[PDB]
């Protein structure tokens, strides 16, 4: 109990620890590939990602894994 | 929701085949990225990009710095929960419930 | 800062009423294009008057 | 109010590309040296573009 509640970082590493916080991260990336306007509002989608994984304490390693995993289905048209 | 996208671009594939009756067509049911008249028009781009540019100046100001998330589902309000998951126009609130399940 | 929440409310009533205006405009462009595609279909049938 | 402004800017995004009714194309050509035609660069008339 000393190195669980005093030293362990409070982050969520799997897709079941936050089904609510990871469910809004995928649906925001599905939305970003269906915009006609995608180069004028790049920095409007980052500032909504940082507010999603700050509110729900999502991991920073598993989050970069979900971004590279969803963006490989849409690599033929949107790679810019 | 998926039967308004299927029947929109299946009639005009039956209408290519009649007007210039040289070539048949079976394409996919996809996202036609911009139709033909929204593709190359700088009068429609420039007034649309200055609508998004003053929607960000609301969300960059130091006044509306207390606000919910764009993809947020309500739980308290029983009226807005039925109005988010039943409108067949957005369909990003019925994809979260499938991902959560 | 949350005590008033008074002069910060009508500047969201403004940007929300312009967005409901821009929706109804582009919902009207997709209803006059569907008039052009009802005439070009009927005219290229062969029956004009 | 923010819960209404957020929902009406997702159906504006979902209306410019996804369902997005478009025109049916008649091919007109004038020069006799083309012989190949890709149906991506078909643009409408000059009188219809000014009206739309």
């Amino acid at each position: 109990l000393l190195k669980k509640s005093k030293y362990e970082l409070k982050k969520y590493n799997l897709l079941v620890e936050n089904s609510v916080g990871y469910g809004q991260l995928v649906a925001l990336l599905i939305l970003a590939y269906y915009d006609p306007d995608n180069f004028s509002k790049v920095s409007a989608y980052l500032k909504e990602i940082y507010h999603i994984m700050g509110k729900y304490s999502l991991d920073s390693i598993r989050t970069l894994d979900v971004i590279l995993n969803v963006s490989s289905q849409f690599i033929t048209e949107g790679y810019k | 929701f998926y039967s308004k996208i299927k029947m929109n671009n299946r009639t005009r594939y039956s209408l290519e085949e009649a007007l210039n009756t040289e070539y048949y067509a079976n394409y996919d049911v996809m996202t036609p990225k911009l139709p033909v008249y929204m593709k190359h028009s700088n009068a429609m781009k420039m007034d649309r990009n200055e609508f998004w540019a003053n929607l960000q100046n609301i969300k960059e100001s130091d006044d509306y710095t207390l606000r919910p998330t764009i993809m947020d589902i309500s739980l308290s309000n029983t009226t807005c929960l039925y109005k988010q998951l039943t409108q067949e126009d957005d369909d990003y609130y019925r994809k979260q419930f499938i991902l959560q399940l | 800062k949350l005590e008033n929440l008074k002069d910060k409310l009508p500047d969201i009533k403004s940007i929300h009423s312009k967005l409901l205006l821009r929706i109804g405009k582009l919902q009207g462009l997709y209803d006059s294009v569907q008039v052009i595609n009802r005439e070009v279909e009927g005219l290229s049938e062969g029956r004009t008057s | 109010t923010f819960e209404h402004l957020n929902r009406d800017t997702l159906r504006y995004i979902n209306l410019l590309k996804r369902l997005s009714v478009d025109l049916a194309k008649q091919v007109e050509v004038s020069d006799p040296s083309v012989t190949v035609y890709e149906m991506d660069k078909w643009v409408p008339s000059e009188k219809l573009q000014g009206i739309l």
